């Protein structure tokens, strides 16, 4: 199966420069292309440059200046480099596999969120959002982190139908907060074991919240 | 550069029936007979999803319900019986002329029967009281339409300036919304008062339905 992962600092301050690598499987690099596309948050999406499958490159030329696409075909990863960073570079970053003679984008990494920002990096808190009293709601607060994003699963994936993960708010602290919930039958809130698998991946943290009954 | 128009720029369809998306271009995007527009899905916090390559060719995995037409300057994406989950942005895609290009994107959403909010209510933890800030969040789970008010109570005291509301996307299954409200206090204002309530104002309610606690706990 055609993968793509994007690793990125989460943090860059501005002036400084990003530096992203995308690292592929079930396809070699010398057969196939692979661009970079940003999309600032709620906004549409930009081309960057293209790593041609020969290992010539193409830049979007308002970023010819500033913009520098490598790859190492043996090492399955191809790199960007985007120096004097402002606030205008805040995106998500995605790398996509290429068809080389059609230009088609067939295949998109999960994509990496680059924040430039002359603040902090800061971890999240993790507090339960605990069941009272058929249908029962119970969930996690994740407070007063930056930058953006902060992921949520539960049960390590096992629990899926009924989550919602709602979009991150900006406090007046300047620090990000964001609740996850899951509805669930209310005769299981006793015996069924409940867990939000929290990461952050700016601060390379993970938490582990709990949740049961007061 | 090759700029894209899409229209509509929204669109709000029945379970089951026809969805249509326009792109246009300002230049051909056309060589040797092929075109080289391109079709993307993009649900939130999900990366664009290939649909339709080469103005027509419909990519592996994807249903036969999407299908794409045009040619030069004009090309069209059909979802002829839309189902809940293909709620999502769609985008055009040119790979014609350097540099590649997209189109500003369709949001398509369901119509669907009103449905009430189920509202939730939960205190801050002890855990955070601790810390010195006290997080009181109201949920409102699986609603239509999107239109709902939250109001927060504390002593019947109506609250204005200190909570922030955040709703999900239509939900992939049953195409409702979600909305999260957080009332934020500082312990020492927290510990003035006693009954806290947050009253959900809805289409699907017949009169606003209110949650509440008291700060005694049980
Ligand atoms: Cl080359
Ligand atoms: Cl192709």
């Amino acid at each position: 199966e055609v993968q793509l992962q994007e690793s990125g600092p989460g943090l860059v301050k501005p002036s400084e420069t990003l530096s992203l690598t995308c690292t592929v499987s079930g396809f070699s690099l010398t057969n196939y292309a692979v661009s970079w596309v940003r999309q600032p948050p709620g906004k549409g999406l930009e081309w960057l440059g293209v790593m041609w499958a020969g290992g010539g490159t193409n830049y979007n030329s308002v970023f010819k200046s500033r913009l520098t696409i490598s790859k190492d075909n043996s090492k399955n990863q191809v790199s960007l480099k985007l120096s004097s960073v402002t606030a205008a570079d805040t995106a998500v970053y995605y790398c996509a596999r290429e068809r080389p003679l059609t230009g088609v984008m067939d295949y998109w990494g999960q994509g990496t969120l680059v924040t430039v920002s002359s603040a902090s990096t800061k971890g999240p808190s993790v507090f339960p959002l605990a069941p009272s009293s058929g249908t029962a709601a119970l969930g996690c607060l994740v407070k007063d982190y930056f930058p953006e994003p902060v992921t949520v699963s539960w049960n390590s994936g096992a629990l899926t139908s009924g989550v919602h993960t709602f979009p991150a708010v900006l406090q007046s602290s300047g620090l990000y907060s964001l609740s996850s919930v899951v509805t669930v039958p209310s005769s299981s809130l006793g015996t069924q074991t409940y867990i939000c698998n929290v990461n952050h991946k700016p601060s390379n943290t993970k938490v582990d919240k709990k949740v049961e009954p007061k | 550069d090759i700029v894209l128009t899409q229209s509509p720029d929204s669109l709000a369809v029945s379970l089951g029936e026809r969805a249509t998306i326009n792109c246009r271009a300002s230049e051909s995007v056309d060589y040797s007979g092929n075109s080289f527009m391109h079709w993307f899905q993009q649900k939130p916090g999900q990366p664009p999803k290939l649909l339709i390559y080469r103005a027509s060719n419909l990519e592996s995995g994807i249903p036969d319900r999407f299908s794409g037409s045009g040619s030069r300057t004009d090309f069209t994406l059909t979802i002829s019986s839309l189902q809940a989950e293909d709620v999502a942005v769609y985008y055009c895609h040119q790979s014609n002329e350097d540099p590649p290009t997209f189109g500003g994107g369709t949001k398509v959403e369901i119509k669907r029967t009103v449905a009430a909010p189920s509202v939730f209510i939960f205190p801050p933890s002890d855990e955070q009281l601790k810390s010195g800030t006290a997080s009181v969040v109201c949920l409102l789970n699986n609603f239509y339409p999107r239109e709902a008010k939250v109001q927060w109570k504390v002593d019947n005291a109506l609250q204005s300036g200190n909570s922030q509301e955040s709703v999900t996307e239509q939900d992939s299954k049953d195409s409702t919304y979600s909305l999260s409200s957080t009332l934020t206090l500082s312990k020492a204002d927290y510990e003035k008062h006693k009954v806290y309530a947050c009253e959900v104002t809805h289409q699907g309610l017949s009169s606003p339905v209110t949650k509440s606690f008291n700060r005694g706990e049980c």
